[PDB]
DNA sequence: TCTAAGAACTCTGATGTCAGTAGATTACACT
DNA sequence: GTGTAATCTACTGACATCAGAGTTCTTAGA
């Protein structure tokens, strides 16, 4: 179902935006 | 025409009809090449592309206004080239170019 | 869905002047918005899934291209695997000059009909031969009443889109900031599966996100021989596996054509194109030469057949986390063989977690591979994030070194720090506390590589040069930490460096 | 006064793997 | 014999992987 599944690339889990160190 | 035979050209761009540029050249028999080797006379381009920038960066070759291969069509313009290698084995090309280039 | 089915996706834009040339601002443009979307999901799909299919279609244009049901529709692109020349076809229509480039060709604002537009796209998906796992249409129109002024026009669309949904093609939507309002509850309420500015979904199509995405597939299947007789089939799956820049394809300079590397072996003395049977394999030891055949350099290194033999059980504390061999792989049951063996595996999983225990196994992934030794650590799922399964339940294969692997490391002895020297450190460490998450970083090389590759592919102006996230942001490390490097420089060592 | 033996990393090429497709082989069968 | 099943065994795309080969650096170094 919708909540975790990416619209660019369906069935696969949504790629979160990279992050990195920040305090 | 029988003049542009023995003279080899690169029509690296157009846009004037690019595919017709080499066709006009073909009834003048100018020797069409898709990608300029160290053999070629000069390179012809209706506008810049990144490959033309590569040939600004590599001082390689003679780059020519669009019209020179629509005005070659009233002249006979035919003018050269390069590739790359620098070499110091027991260095060899520079001493060959002491026979083969002005210093 | 099943493994092989491609994702397949068709993009279907409203060419109508009232949206196409329209703005309330000057700063965007709905057609320039949709075309940007189509170029940007399409450049995502090129890096990430070259196997999955795209098409793009303009409806309501004035000059037509269709198989049938022709009126006022132009399929710019039929369904195909994605690549550069398709992205160059969309690029031509972008921008202030672009909204005139399109007008010299297909023509703008004419009457249109969704029940014909949905017909056209249907024929498109039909015409292709491949197996499709997800069949999806994307609506780029703002026209919230889609000119259903004739309700007996509109009931055709709604029935036809019933027929789309009935045939298991899906359809999906984005609203595009129509001046003053848009409301799905007027119409589109029954076409999709309270009031909006512009879709919160649409920004996700501008993530430009890059990786390979490779679907769930086994590495191999094996039999967990508990002894001489009892067996269960288990899968072996690759939860963590380092990606590589894709293998480069050698080309002929003068035409860009691919070329065959075509290697042979040739006798140094003579014309013999030596066959694989002509030559053996060998070693040198003790000033003598040892000779073996191309069968037996791989008869040596055999011990066992493909399986997993049980070796007995351990405490999880004695499996010391300092010695680690190669990336851990998952184990999960497979009823494809040994039917009902899932009943045994599940009890084995459940009860190991009570015992605080690992199983030890010997592991061969293939015929003609030596056994390694592997601890099967048991696993338990954190569904607490609204059933986003961060962790699947099963076993981890964690590999164990042998004597040869644990390399000798030089002599050293010291127990040097005082409680003040730890005490100052216990401050700096607690000032530098963040939260790592597994996905919080990206490969600087492999991300840069794709941006270089795009510049070359499209003939862009520039490599995008997007700066990496692995460098420490040293001014923040100066400020958050503060001046406390001086506590080492004063309290811990002399001023000579 | 320095010249190879020993590391180290990346990259390339083959072998084996899995899933899915479809052909040809062979079975089964006629009163 | 003649004809229609059912079903084994292939080939391919794709993915991991050992090995093998190309490449820069330390010690021992005339």
């Amino acid at each position: 179902r919708c909540p975790g599944e990416s619209l660019i690339n369906p069935g696969f889990k949504s790629k979160k935006p990279a992050g990195g160190v920040d305090f | 025409s029988n003049i542009f035979e023995d003279v080899e050209f690169c029509v690296m761009s157009g846009t004037q009809p690019k595919p017709d540029l080499e066709n006009r050249i073909a009834e003048f028999g100018g020797y069409i090449v898709q990608n300029p080797g160290p053999d070629t006379y000069c390179v012809i381009a209706g506008s810049e592309n990144i490959r033309v920038k590569n040939i600004i960066l590599s001082n390689k070759h003679d780059v020519v206004k669009p019209a020179w291969l629509l005005e070659c069509f009233k002249t006979k313009s035919f003018v050269p080239w390069q590739p790359r290698f620098m070499i110091h084995m027991c260095p060899s090309t520079k001493e060959h170019f002491a026979r083969e280039y002005d210093c | 869905y099943k493994y092989s089915g491609r994702d397949s996706l068709i993009f279907l834009v409203d060419a109508s002047k009232a949206m196409f040339e329209s703005q309330s601002e000057d700063e965007l443009t709905p057609f320039d918005m949709s075309i940007q979307c189509i170029q940007s999901v399409y450049i995502s799909k090129i890096i990430s899934s070259d196997r999955d299919l795209l098409a793009v279609v303009f409806y309501g244009t004035e000059k037509d291209k269709n198989s049938v049901n022709f009126k006022n529709i132009y399929v710019l692109q039929e369904l195909d695997n994605p690549g550069a020349k398709r992205i160059l076809e969309l690029d031509q229509f972008k921008g202030q000059q672009g909204q005139k480039r399109f007008q010299d060709m297909m023509g703008h604002g004419s009457d249109y009909s969704l029940s014909e537009v949905l017909w056209v796209c249907a024929n498109l998906f039909s015409d292709v031969q491949f197996k499709m796992s997800h069949k999806r249409i994307m609506l780029f129109t703002n026209e919230d009443n889609p000119h259903g002024n004739d309700s007996a026009k509109a009931s055709r669309a709604r029935t036809k889109a019933g027929d789309l949904r009935d045939t298991g093609i899906f359809l999906d939507l984005m609203h595009l900031k129509k001046p003053g309002g848009f409301d799905i509850s007027l119409f589109y309420r029954d076409i999709i599966s309270v009031h909006f500015e512009e879709s919160s979904k649409l920004e996700d199509l501008l993530r430009k996100v890059r990786a390979k995405e490779t679907r769930k597939r086994a590495l191999s299947r094996l039999k967990l021989k508990l002894n001489k007789d009892i067996v269960i089939s288990v899968g072996i799956y690759n939860l963590v596996q380092k990606a590589l820049k894709p293998p480069p394809i050698k080309l002929y300079r003068e035409t860009n054509e691919p070329v065959k590397t075509k290697t042979r072996t040739f006798n140094t003395s003579t014309g013999g194109l030596l066959l694989p049977s002509d030559t053996k394999r060998s070693q040198i030891y003790g000033s003598r030469q040892i000779i073996l055949e191309k069968e037996e350099t791989e008869e040596l290194k055999r011990f066992d057949d493909p399986g997993l033999m049980l070796m007995g059980f351990k405490p999880l504390v004695l499996l010391k986390k300092h010695h680690y061999l190669r990336p851990s792989l998952f184990v999960y049951p497979e009823e494809s063989l040994v039917i009902g063996s899932s009943t045994l595996f599940s009890a084995l999983l459940i009860k190991c977690l009570e015992k605080e225990v690992a199983a030890l196994c010997r592991y061969t992934p293939r015929r003609n591979i030596p056994p390694y030794f592997v601890a099967l650590v048991p696993q338990e799922e954190e569904l607490d994030d609204q059933k986003i399964q961060v962790t699947p339940p099963g076993f981890q294969l964690v590999f164990l070194p042998f004597a040869d692997d644990k390399r000798k490391m030089p002599f050293t002895e010291k127990i040097m720090a005082t409680p003040e020297q730890v005490g100052k450190m216990k401050a700096i460490v607690e000032k530098l506390r963040f939260t790592y998450r597994s996905d919080s970083f990206e490969n600087p090389v492999l991300q840069q590589h794709f941006r270089n590759l795009e510049a070359l592919a499209l003939d862009l102006m520039e490599p995008e040069q997007a700066v990496d996230l692995t460098l420490p942001k040293v001014e923040a490390m100066n400020k958050r930490l503060g001046s406390l490097v001086d506590e080492f420089k004063e309290l811990v060592y002399p001023p000579d460096y």
